[PDB]
């Protein structure tokens, strides 16, 4: 579990240790992790005396290094109950020629079915008896790794188009603030996608209240950094 | 404990006869 | 050093798994050194219901009908014989409507609650329950799951005997105590068997 | 600490079929 | 330098003198999980004096009475903190 | 604070008669939890004359 | 219930009757507490043909409460929207209100 | 929270103004302690007769310009977005809309091609705000929702820097100013400008002491 | 019985995965402690929904190969033992039978060339190893007693590396994971394999916090 | 292991390129420390985005030719080894086998002239090589096992200087860049390739710094 102090905007700052060399402070992540961060901002609220923090955080996520991903996702789709078939082959576009080590990873692997590998880009996903609802696993074709989607529909219409989570991301709603303590929590998500190497920068904007109902925000980042190996 | 379900008989009457 | 006592609370803590394991047990236990249960000793009689249609699927049911049928096939020259069934069953019978919209039994009181002891219906709780912790009453993927036990009827003074030799004893264990650890020991002596099954029926979906 | 007496507990026994069954009362273990 | 210490700990006298063996940096909450309290909390560290002072009001005590495999012993107290300095 | 008996282990097994022993149970949780109590106030002035 | 094919939500005398007797008895004996409004949705409702579930003729339905353990308080949420709400063909009875509690 | 104490005027203890660091974005809080000033002045403490001013000394005008429109309740409103970067140079223009510094009571999605739709919340009149990002070059486009009656007026394009109209407070008891100070998410990084302060204390009969003092805001990016 | 302190994910503290030596035959055992990085994500601590996965980065395939027979209970089993293993050169074969790793119900009565006779245990239905060894070259052969009705499965020739199907305990009240690491007797020296553990815990209200460490197993002859 | 450390293009302090000695056969690691050029540019380090490029500086062409040969699965393959050896003047042909560098998923037996039969391992579908010495000149022959069913694509005849492609690696705390180097056994000795290294690191905010240097691979023998 992460901390961090907030700087406390008082004229003066750098407290601590902070070996610096950028702006942001820094998060190390590893692919397929999902982790817990708080950020203590008692150091700038509790002079501002009033009513403590708000639940009105805002996060956002912008890459400062992407190095595109190789092998496409894609989509799939089919009703309760009935045996799914879907190829993978399409989805490697190779620059070069080499072949295809299909492979499926035990561990991100589909949660309410199971996967057969074929011999060649093929296989089947026999989805759960008395389940509907979207269901996922993590290819890798040749090391490059991929999410494929499956939603089995309740026999009646259709089901929508899940959104394909991106590398880096802070779920919806499960993050709190404790106003008696000024120290707010949230969950960071890696998906098992990322490029060890590359750099996310998370943007968080926290907002306090004043003992009668204005507004203090406070802005502040973080470099989140997909290394390998923790 | 999650909302469980509370389902209730329904018109219940007959055991012979098929409606055409 | 404590401000309670364990003691006093292990030793009814005790005789509660004992009453509940004895009863359950007299009911379902399996042959060796289990008094042999009425259930799982499987002669009495069983009797199973009719499936109903809907929208031509043929969900399996139990209507008030069956009921009625059910209590009063009890051959009359072997006594008087009461009923067991889970309180749900009671509930879901209760709860029944008929063509319009009015209830069978306590037609408009909000509450039907008749004497049990004089409708001779013994209730119980650690019976299997078919409407799955009363939530498959049934009309799609809710039917009764046909092949379960809703109730049960006997002359009990005669379809089964409960023997009893002696009630719970409690004794200090000296020797593997081990000057840490107190160690009290307990058991108690009993059986059952069942007599003539022929007194005796059950319903099942 | 400000302990009370409250001792919440919340479990249920079954009714019991016992009453119902008869009765028989044996000193040996084998009858 | 920076060293996470996994250590267990115990309760001297009535107010609880915490001896932590190093110093628990800064802003960073230690916490104390296991030792009969279900769930774990978070108490703040004095700047430069390892010693702290658990509280009175644990919320939970989970006790085992009647156990024959460990004769109930009691869990185990521990404590977690990240000592080093950084920098 | 006060006691919240948790669940009753099973202690009993029914074994054979031969064995010189029992054979040990679950154990049964108590989890001596607590809760505070809160409190409510206010104020209301008046006048002298304007009352009398 | 499917009103011609559109299933609103809904909630009948059936259900009430199957809420309260399922209570498991040896916890002891409850009370069900309620808004008013409830109490007159119940009171008014009627069978296929048109006659009343309950006091089938008097003009009006007032038992003994005591007598029924519901122990009316207009101080809970009430799933009538005070009342111009609930019990429609359509266009009404929000899916996940509130309707009644009972308990030792 | 800054605190500064100001001088005492006695004749006793690089540049004039003291500084203040702020970001764009940020709304902080100052304290002033002007108890070294006015104690020795035996009277009736401070007085609300606080006034602010704000100039400019390094202001590297804005690239974007910004944009007022207007619309009624509930009707949604449309408008765009490429009359609004004027480009000497030929480039590219990367529209953003940034989720920290989006509209708040309503919703905006971003076209592909310098397009948004402001759909306000239903039920739901006043003037409503949000910052877009043309090429990194930030600004701002005000709109309002009118209900339906007459019209409503125009609002004031609020600036790089401001103080909030009445959040200001004193406490005679121990001599503290305490007033905020909010930086516009469209401030450049950089620049510089000049708070001045002019504060009245008062004696005993109603008489006044003035005291006038400057305090140098620098933008500045990362804290 | 090894002992590894995870690391607790909090940007603090020669290959990647730590170190775990096994010797062919050996069945161990492993406990992980979680606590370092559950106890702050103060929950419901762990949850039984731990994953493995073996994988290899040096084999040396096998020399011999595994075969695979049925019998009806009671009744004798027969087969050859030579038809297993393919030599690219030609030389002797010397047949043998690991007593360390006979049967477990049975006899074998290994005749001189590649020949041997099963004899099952009286009223034995179920599956039977024996781990044979030619040249040196270490194989399993797996024979199937059935109960003289129709069959049994057909059971999966257990890998050189495992962890068994369900002998691993987690202990909420000390954030500490054990589980079986048993390495078969056809395991080569020399060779490495990789177990990747996915640990999830639990928050209070019922979402995830993921946690993956890997492990280097070391086949080494002599411990 | 060879360690070289980059010039740090701060205007201060034979040929141009290092120098790399390499041995025919030889699969060696590279590192190159990036320090003294990416760490005054406080950022974040290199990233993986290098590339490389061979080129020659002396070939001597080679005097045998290669081939390449397919077969499908189980089937013994056939071939001969006379018509890739063109032989300026008129002598004999010594054919020969090394066993350094055999096949790998077979075996090969050379017939009396030129003659060779590469049974390949049973049950086993892709491609093999095996490297001939035809009077001191040493050339490959490929040959590619096909699952029954279609054909397999045709591999690229390995150069005599390649760099691996996905071994490169970066470690961004230390400014360490790893490559490897491998050299084919028909490196001809006093050979001299010439390998550019193109490094990019990243600043603070993921703009782009390129960093261009090259290294003189000359193939010897005896190392």
């Amino acid at each position: 579990m992460y901390f961090f102090s907030v700087d406390p905007r008082n004229g003066a700052s750098k407290s601590g240790d902070v070996c610096g060399s950028c702006c942001c402070e820094s998060i190390s992540a590893r692919p397929g992790e999902v982790n817990g961060v708080m950020v203590s901002y008692a150091a700038w609220s509790a002079p501002l005396r009033g009513h403590g923090l708000t639940n009105k955080t805002t996060f956002e996520i912008d890459g400062v290094s992407v190095t595109p991903p190789k092998v496409s996702n894609a989509f799939g789709r089919t009703k309760v109950g009935v045996v799914f078939e879907g190829t993978l082959s399409d989805l490697f576009p190779n620059p070069e020629g080499e072949q295809v080590e299909y492979e499926i990873s035990e561990l991100n692997g589909p949660s309410n079915g199971v996967v057969e590998l074929g011999a060649n880009g093929a296989f089947t996903y026999t989805p759960g008896a008395l389940f509907t609802g979207v269901d996922r696993f993590w290819f890798s074709i040749n090391g490059n790794i991929g999410e494929y989607v499956i939603s089995v529909d309740p026999t009646t219409s259709e089901l929508p188009q899940p959104p394909f989570t991106t590398p880096v991301y802070v779920p919806a709603a499960r993050r709190s603030v404790d106003p008696r303590t000024h120290v707010l929590k949230f969950v960071l998500g890696v998906s098992p996608a990322a490029i060890p190497g590359d750099v996310y920068r998370l943007t968080v904007r926290q907002v306090a209240i004043d003992c009668d109902g204005n507004e203090f925000v406070h802005i502040s980042c973080y470099d989140i950094s997909i290394g390998s190996c923790g | 404990a999650a909302p469980s379900r509370l389902v209730q008989p329904g018109c219940f009457i007959c055991r012979g006869v098929a409606v055409s | 050093e404590a401000n309670y006592d364990f003691l006093s609370f292990m030793i009814g803590a005790a005789q509660r798994s004992h009453r509940i394991n004895r009863n359950q047990a007299l009911m379902i236990g399996k042959g060796v050194n289990e008094p042999k249960g009425w259930l799982t000793e499987n002669c009495f009689p069983v009797f199973q219901t009719l499936p109903v249609d809907v929208n031509g699927t043929s969900t399996p049911a139990f209507l008030a009908q069956d009921w009625r049928r059910f209590v009063t096939s009890f051959p009359a020259e072997y006594g008087e014989a009461r009923s067991v069934m889970h309180q749900n069953v009671f509930g879901y019978l209760a709860a029944m409507v008929d063509a319009n919209g009015r209830f069978l039994f306590g037609d408009g009181d909000l509450t039907f609650t008749p004497d049990l002891v004089r409708e001779r219906i013994r209730i119980s709780n650690c019976l299997p329950d078919p409407t799955e912790g009363n939530t498959k009453g049934g009309t799609g993927q809710d039917a009764f799951a046909a092949g379960s036990f809703v109730a049960a009827q006997a002359a009990w003074k005669t379809a089964f005997y409960a023997v009893e030799k002696r009630p719970m004893f409690f004794e200090q264990y000296e020797g593997g105590s081990s000057a840490w650890c107190v160690k009290y020991q307990f058991g108690a002596e009993d059986g059952g068997f069942v007599g003539c099954c022929e007194h005796g029926r059950i319903l099942q979906i | 600490p400000q302990v009370l007496a409250l001792e919440v507990d919340c479990n249920i026994e079954c009714a019991s079929l016992l009453d119902l069954y008869g009765q028989i009362e044996v000193s040996r273990s084998t009858f | 330098p920076e060293k996470t210490i996994v250590e267990p700990i115990r309760l001297k006298g009535r107010r609880g003198k915490i001896i932590l063996s190093a110093t628990p940096i800064a802003g960073r909450p230690v916490v104390f999980y296991g030792g009969g309290l279900g769930s774990p909390l978070e108490l703040i560290p004095r700047p430069g004096s390892n010693v702290l002072f658990f509280p009175y009001g644990s919320p939970d005590r989970f006790q085992t009475w009647g156990d024959c495999h460990t004769c109930d012993v009691e869990s185990q107290l521990m404590a977690t903190y990240v000592t080093g300095r950084r920098c | 604070t006060y006691m919240k008996i948790a669940d009753y282990g099973q202690l009993g097994e029914y074994t054979c008669d031969a064995k010189c022993d029992a054979e040990f149970g679950e154990p049964g949780n108590i989890r001596h939890l607590e809760g505070k109590t809160y409190d409510y106030r206010g104020v209301f002035c008046f006048n002298r004359k304007n009352l009398q």
